């Protein structure tokens, strides 16, 4: 989940798209 | 376009930017 996978380097709109309803 | 850096419900924030507003989730279970 996006919570890190950002918090590390640089995050695209598809792992974003991922989580969402 | 949109990305960035920053951790948490900031991520959320980027959701609202990316995918839209109205209620928007998390899946994963741990």
């Amino acid at each position: 989940g996006i919570v890190e996978q950002c918090c590390a380097s640089v995050c695209s709109l598809y792992q974003l798209e991922n989580y969402c309803n | 376009f949109v990305n960035q850096h920053l951790c948490g419900s900031h991520l959320v924030e980027a959701l609202y930017l990316v995918c839209g507003e109205r209620g928007f989730f998390y899946t994963p279970k741990a």
